[PDB]
């Protein structure tokens, strides 16, 4: 089979930068190479077919070139909505094969998180569990430190967090962290606090609530 | 599958202007030539191809004069055209294979050369 | 518009079989080859095969021969991919795909139209529907006149859940986070939205949670707290 190898694996660049990624095939594929764009959780979108032909609708800042075994895709002026993973696909011989993909992320300015905290709902407490959710909205860079405190005692081992993919409009990220306790352990305390450290904040931000208020 | 207005053979002399091998699809339905691929085979070799998707023709060196009239292709007309040099060098059976969307078909024409 | 709509996500026990469907619309179904490509989470896409709906010809990848079966129902404008003898490595998103307005090139000139994907998880664990709890807005979730609210979709297996807001009429400001895997092997995610805090008394916010593996559909009204 024809093996496809892309480089780099991931990539970071500012808005307006020229970005170039390379696809390489294990044998000549005679310009039968296609480029796809895929955003997380979405289906791929055809960008270029036959090395350099723009698929209808694709903005002109996308372009491809190459021959034999070496091909490149180039975005002339990188845009926020260009965040995605880009895949190449050889159309030369069966079975058709795809590259491993190049992730393209945007460099932008520092943006602080907006922080929100949510007590458990009565529905969940009725079931016997208490989840406290802390939300960090539209920040950059994507690293944020979240410290749960219960009656001013730092927690560890009872929370989980995930971070969104990069936003396709403002290039920010958002984070959600969930402290989970039993209804009993939850009721043994009063103050529930979420402390957030981030490059956009001049000092850590804390949001908190007293249980039963 | 595609259907043809068939023709057993055509004949030329050196008094011909251009040599034309006819090929006519009756049940043509394409709307853009991007939906069509035309291949002309002579003695096994692909001696002419038109890639409608890439708007790209291909002939080997000994058939440097071979062409089809792309403007006429959507009417069902895939007739091959060449000059006398290429034709008299390559007398015999020609295959016209037409692909349109998901359909395909072919037909055979014999090119005959008559000395006056 | 061309549109490829696929069947819902499924969980299958190892060894069983799955049949993903793909209904085409917006064009003449027999005019174009329907291909199938799958993508395991975190891996690259891989071609599986195609079918010519006109002459019913099919071609398969050598890796799936004996297991994969592509078929079409012309009157239904529907292609089908059926994979059998499922392994936990058949866990992937399965796509149907279609070429552009070209002659039948089977993907040599690229797949121009894709379905939305069908996530098939191969596992022996029993499917489990989610619980949906509200993340009510209050004084603790405001910020400069904006308010945050959401839904917590907790304890379900397998992925995925889809969350929409107000049956799709609310998309601006929505963040639906990637799921985390809890120590119990169940998934949990949150979906949030920011809205004006001023209109909390006049607007209505419902999250629509769909977990197709368990056929669970849940609408949760998120009422503000005071
Ligand atoms: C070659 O040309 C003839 C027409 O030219 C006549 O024949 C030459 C060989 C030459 O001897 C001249 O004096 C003549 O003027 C083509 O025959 C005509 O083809 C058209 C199109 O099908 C048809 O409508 C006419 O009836 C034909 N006339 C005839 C048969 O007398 C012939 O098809 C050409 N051959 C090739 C291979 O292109
Ligand atoms: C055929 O199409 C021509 C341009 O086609 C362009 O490229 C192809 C691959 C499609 O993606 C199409 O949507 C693009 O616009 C037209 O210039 C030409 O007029 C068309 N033919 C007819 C008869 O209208
Ligand atoms: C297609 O191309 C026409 C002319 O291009 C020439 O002829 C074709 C058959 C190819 O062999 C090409 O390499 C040549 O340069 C144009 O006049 C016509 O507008 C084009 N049509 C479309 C729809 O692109
Ligand atoms: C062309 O084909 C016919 C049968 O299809 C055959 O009788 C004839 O001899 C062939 N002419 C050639 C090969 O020149
Ligand atoms: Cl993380
Ligand atoms: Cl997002």
């Amino acid at each position: 089979d024809i093996q496809m190898t892309q480089s780099p694996s991931s990539l970071s660049a500012s808005v307006g930068d020229r970005v170039t990624i390379t696809c390489r095939a294990s044998q000549d594929i005679s310009n039968y190479l296609n480029w796809y764009q895929q955003k997380p959780g979405k289906a791929p979108k055809l960008l270029l077919y036959y090395t350099s032909r723009l698929h209808s609708g694709v903005p002109s800042r996308f372009s491809g070139s190459g021959s034999g075994t070496d091909y490149t895709l180039t975005i002339s002026s990188l845009q926020p909505e260009d965040f995605a993973t880009y895949f190449c696909q050889q159309g030369a011989g069966f079975p058709y094969t795809f590259g491993g993909g190049t992730k393209v992320e945007i460099k932008r300015t520092v943006a602080a998180p907006s922080v929100f905290i949510f007590p458990p709902s009565d529905e969940q407490l009725k079931s016997g569990t208490a989840s406290v959710v802390c939300l960090l909205n539209n920040f950059y860079p994507r690293e944020a430190k979240v410290q749960w405190k219960v009656d001013n005692a730092l927690q560890s081992g009872n929370s989980q967090e995930s971070v969104t993919e990069q936003d396709s409009k403002d290039s920010t990220y958002s984070l959600s962290s969930t402290l989970t306790l039993s209804k009993a352990d939850y009721e043994k305390h009063k103050v529930y606090a979420c402390e957030v450290t981030h490059q956009g904040l001049s000092s850590p931000v804390t949001k908190s609530f007293n249980r039963g208020e | 599958q595609l259907l043809f207005n068939k023709t057993k053979s055509v004949e030329f002399t050196f008094g011909n202007d251009t040599v034309v091998i006819p090929c006519f699809v009756t049940n043509m339905e394409a709307q853009n030539t991007t939906e069509v691929y035309v291949k002309w085979k002579f003695k096994g070799r692909d001696i002419y191809t038109f890639d409608g998707a890439l708007n790209k023709s291909t002939v080997p060196t000994d058939f440097s004069s071979a062409k089809i009239e792309v403007s006429q292709l959507l009417k069902g007309d895939a007739s091959l055209k060449m000059d006398k040099s290429d034709a008299v060098s390559h007398t015999g059976n020609y295959t016209c294979e037409v692909t349109e969307l998901t359909r395909e078909g072919e037909t055979i024409i014999e090119l005959k050369y008559r000395v006056v | 518009e061309v549109q490829l709509v696929q069947s819902g996500a499924e969980v299958k026990k190892p060894g069983a079989s799955v049949k993903v469907s793909c209904k085409a619309s917006g064009y003449k179904f027999t005019n174009y080859v329907m291909s199938w490509v799958r993508q395991a989470p975190g891996q690259r896409l891989e071609w599986m095969g195609y079918i010519n709906p006109y002459n019913d010809a099919i071609k398969y990848n050598e890796k799936f021969t004996g297991r994969v079966t592509i078929t079409r129902d012309t009157s239904a404008s529907t292609a089908y991919m059926e994979l059998s003898s499922l392994r936990s490595e058949d866990t992937a998103v399965y796509y149907c795909a279609r070429e552009g307005d070209f002659y039948a090139n089977y993907g040599r000139l690229g797949f121009a139209y894709w379905g939305q994907g069908t996530l098939v998880t191969v596992s022996s664990a029993s499917t489990k529907g989610p619980s949906v709890f509200p993340l009510a807005p209050s004084s603790k979730s405001t910020s400069g006149g904006t308010a945050a609210l959401g839904c917590l979709v907790k304890d379900y297996f397998p992925e995925p859940v889809t969350v929409s807001w107000n049956s799709g009429a609310l998309t601006s400001g929505v963040h639906t986070f990637p799921a985390v895997l809890q120590s119990s092997g169940l998934y949990s995610l949150s979906s949030v939205v920011t809205v004006p805090s001023s209109s909390l008394g006049t607007q209505t916010y419902i999250c629509n949670v769909n977990h197709k593996p368990s056929n669970t559909k849940v609408d949760k009204k998120v009422e503000p707290k005071s």
